[PDB]
RNA sequence: GUGAAACUAAGUGGAGGUCCGAACCGACUGAUGUUGAAGAAUCAGCGGAUGAGUUGUGGUUAGGGGUGAAAUGCCACUCG
RNA sequence: CAGGGCCUAAGAUCAGGCCGAAAGGCGUAGUCGAUGGACAACAGGUGAAUAUUCCUGUACUACCCCUUGUUGGUCCCGAGGGACGGAGGAGGCUAGGUUAGCCGAAAGAUGGUUAUCGGUUCAAGGACGCAAGGUGACCCUGUUUUUCAGGGUAAGAAGGGGUAGAGAAAAUGCCUCGAGCCAAUGUUCGAGUACCAGGCGCUACGGCGCUGAAGUAACCGAUGCCAUACUCCCAGGAAAAGCUCGAACGACCUUCAACAAAAGGGUACCUGUACCCGAAACCGACACAGGUAGGUAGGUAGAGAAUACCUAGGGGCGCGA
RNA sequence: GACCAGGCCCGGGCGACUGUUUACCAAAAACACAGGUCUCCGCAAAGUCGUAAGACCAUGUAUGGGGGCUGACGCCUGCC
């Protein structure tokens, strides 16, 4: 059995994005996007509920713990997708 | 060749002196690791020859210790006598004629004989005579005790079938190596003594008042309240082996 | 015959001698990690102190 | 040399490892001692680290 | 230098609980400071400074006790 | 990168076991426990707050897929190794420094003068390889034995390899082959359509925009590397895992399953990351003339990390007159 | 030529010496020390902590492990 670390209610891993100018600064300058999710959260379950979720393939997922206590995710996406294109969709 | 794989590595820390924590064995601490030898008291290994090929220095004797070899492969250490020439073979056994370096039980051997490494009952590693210079002689044996003097000025009829390796214990000359650099005490891991005059009345019970005290006991007692001097510290009834203490 | 023997050595040392290098070199490195003096940039910015 | 200041810029892992929770419950009395602080009513029982994480505030 | 010893120039070597002196450790004298800048320090010198050294981190001994190169010293500015 | 997903030291907790009014005390296997052992990334740029973490370049680890072979493989067990002291000074070099060469600019209202002012940078890694450094065994000849000139040995190095005993590996004993070996440093690629002095165009006058020369040699010389290299001494200098080798016994799975490689692609576990850290933010109740482990150690005069003045960088000590 | 950078000699008392000591009034002639001597201890040792199991001693074995006093070195250490 392929086993995670933690079953963790999949359909609530991400939370929110960021709607900073900094969050548009790495849309147009670094492919990547950023998100809001609880501390009980991967590299490898965040990872995957944005390959489904939104049909497009994640370069990386760089994690950062914010001392208010809630986790916030930078994720690259691939070079052959333009988070701008995939932002405005959804509404940045 | 140092690091020999029977070095036995893992010790109990340095020289420790913790039953529970409190000192219990006085003055002690300091000084390197000094990891120990397991050195081959009880020879397993009979009417098999070995020959000597280092007189490596043991940190925890006041001897040495030397590496001996066999015809098959193993290596062990044991207490080298002296007269251990380099590349001498030494070989335990039943029936093994007397030299100055190999072992033999009791029984077969004459009276009079320089032994060090005796066994005071049997299946035991090794007990008595083992340091540097301690030596045991023999006199007559019994039917199954043998009376044996051993470096106290001290004789003991002893069980007969013991092990024995036959030889002066060398390294002698600790006798006169003078520790002269007056803190080369502290690397043997002994810390300094304080004397009893010089304490308090709660610590010693010879703690005094002004100038230098005299002993003010009846007699000069330990820091524990018992007499000091000739009392014997010994069970009345324990074995009644000894013929004369001798002392 | 003998020659081949002595390039199947000599390739044991080559082997031997780049993972012998390898491992020196990397533990070199962990040295100087572990006392907080390896990376140049920032011994080259320091190189004035 | 240094005052007669007692406490210091020792880690908190070894506070936690005397004052914290586990030492506090490896013992009869300890968990008397928190008996006695849950009885107070007392909000922080122990004073602790954490092996993962600060803080959060 | 005698058949070998005993002993000595001369190099080589780098031992020391060696010497001078920084970091560091400690506190001998003096002045200041005494509602002090500081519930023990500043300033000028001072002792050790390859050791019986100093220090970080993780530990250990807990009060009819511990620990003490021994002062009734220290054990959270508290210790007969 | 630093810890955990690896390992153990001091020490703690200790299954069973012994003991003890209770609580618990002793103690073995086992498990935790870094201050240690093992393991893979450096340079430039970005930037109100992040940089070995983001972008770009070159890399390296740990598994899978793609091609050759193998029928056994993994773990437990047997072994090597990990694996360790202090002091000492001499070498070989790098890091830095100075000078010279080269390139650009310069008239700094003074008597003269360019003698002046700034650059002269590049890492990890991949390949090739080491001497006038150390080590390589014995004897004679020449020299201060020594650096070297010359002859002989069949073992006399780093290393491999056969056997013999109950002997797979190892260890021990015997025999044989190997004159070399070791490591900093080094050349090239990385690496220039980078960086850089300067000038060129606007100032929210805070900086951006275009172009761009030389980018070498020698003397010093490290407290850094070689280097756990040698010499000396006693006070004799941790453990386990990773790693490598291997028979029997023991547990499981077996053929397109397992194992070992050769290029090429794919994949990249949690926590810490701000800021202060010779302190106004830590500890001294203070924005306190005090304390706080470790790393980098520029110029001149000096033996020097003291001292005096200064480059970088940072301040003018939070009452003044 | 600045900063920096030994004052010395002649006697005596004590402690041989380097060190340690009362954090915050005493650093000493005090403690320790190398050395000496007495005394206990044959290993299921003595001694120490614990009602006990047991632990240090010690994975050491009288050239070793406690304990008392004195304190290098030189001459000795009398009588009861």
């Amino acid at each position: 059995l392929k086993y995670p670390r933690r079953i963790l209610d999949v359909y609530q891993i991400l939370q929110s994005p960021i709607i900073t100018e900094a969050a548009i600064k790495n849309i147009a300058d670094e492919n990547s996007l950023l998100f809001t999710v609880d501390v009980r959260a991967d590299k490898k379950m965040i990872r995957e509920a944005i390959s489904n979720f939104f049909g497009v393939k994640v370069r990386k997922v760089n994690t950062l713990i914010r001392p208010d206590g809630t986790k916030k995710a930078y994720i690259m996406l691939n070079k052959e997708y333009n988070a701008s294109e995939l932002a405005k969709k959804i509404g940045i | 060749n140092p690091r020999n794989n029977l070095i036995s590595g893992q010790r109990r820390c340095g020289k420790g002196r913790n039953a529970r924590g409190i000192i219990t064995a006085r003055h002690r601490g300091g000084g390197h690791k000094r990891l120990y030898r397991k050195i081959d008291f009880r020879r397993n290994e009979k009417d098999i020859y070995g020959k000597i090929v280092t007189i490596e220095y043991d940190p925890n004797r006041n001897a040495y210790i030397c590496l001996i070899h066999y015809g098959d492969g193993e290596k062990r250490y044991i207490l080298h006598p002296r007269g251990a020439i380099i590349g001498d073979t030494i070989v335990s056994g039943t029936e093994v004629p007397i030299k100055m370096g190999n072992a033999l039980p009791l029984t077969d051997m004459p009276l009079g004989t320089a032994i060090h490494n005796i066994e005071i009952t049997l299946g035991r590693g090794g007990q008595l005579a083992r340091a540097a210079g301690a030596v045991a002689k023999l006199i007559a044996k019994e039917g199954k005790s043998a009376t044996l003097k051993l470096p106290s000025g001290e004789v003991r009829l002893i069980s007969k079938n013991c092990s024995a390796t036959v030889g002066q214990v060398g390294n002698v000359g600790v006798n006169q190596k003078r520790l002269g650099r007056a803190g080369s005490k502290r690397w043997l891991g002994k810390r300094p003594v304080v004397r009893g005059v010089v304490m308090n009345p709660v610590d010693h019970p010879h703690g005094g008042g002004e100038g230098r005290a005299p002993i003010g006991r009846k007699s000069p007692t330990t820091p524990w309240g018992y007499p000091a001097l000739g009392r014997r510290s010994r069970k009345r009834n324990k074995y009644s082996d000894n013929f004369i203490i001798r002392r | 015959s003998k020659l081949q023997l002595k390039l199947e050595q000599k390739m044991k040392m080559k082997m031997a001698k780049k993972i012998r290098l390898r491992r020196n070199r990397l533990m070199r490195k962990r040295k100087l990690r572990k006392r907080g003096a390896w990376p140049p940039s920032k011994m080259k910015k320091l190189k004035n102190v | 040399a240094a005052l007669c200041l007692t406490k210091r810029s020792r880690s908190r892992k070894s506070l936690a490892r005397t004052h914290g929770f586990r030492l506090r419950m490896s013992t009869t009395s300890g968990r008397a001692l928190l008996k006695r602080r849950r009885a107070k009513g007392r909000k922080i029982l122990c004073t602790k680290t954490n092996p993962s994480s600060g803080k959060r505030a």
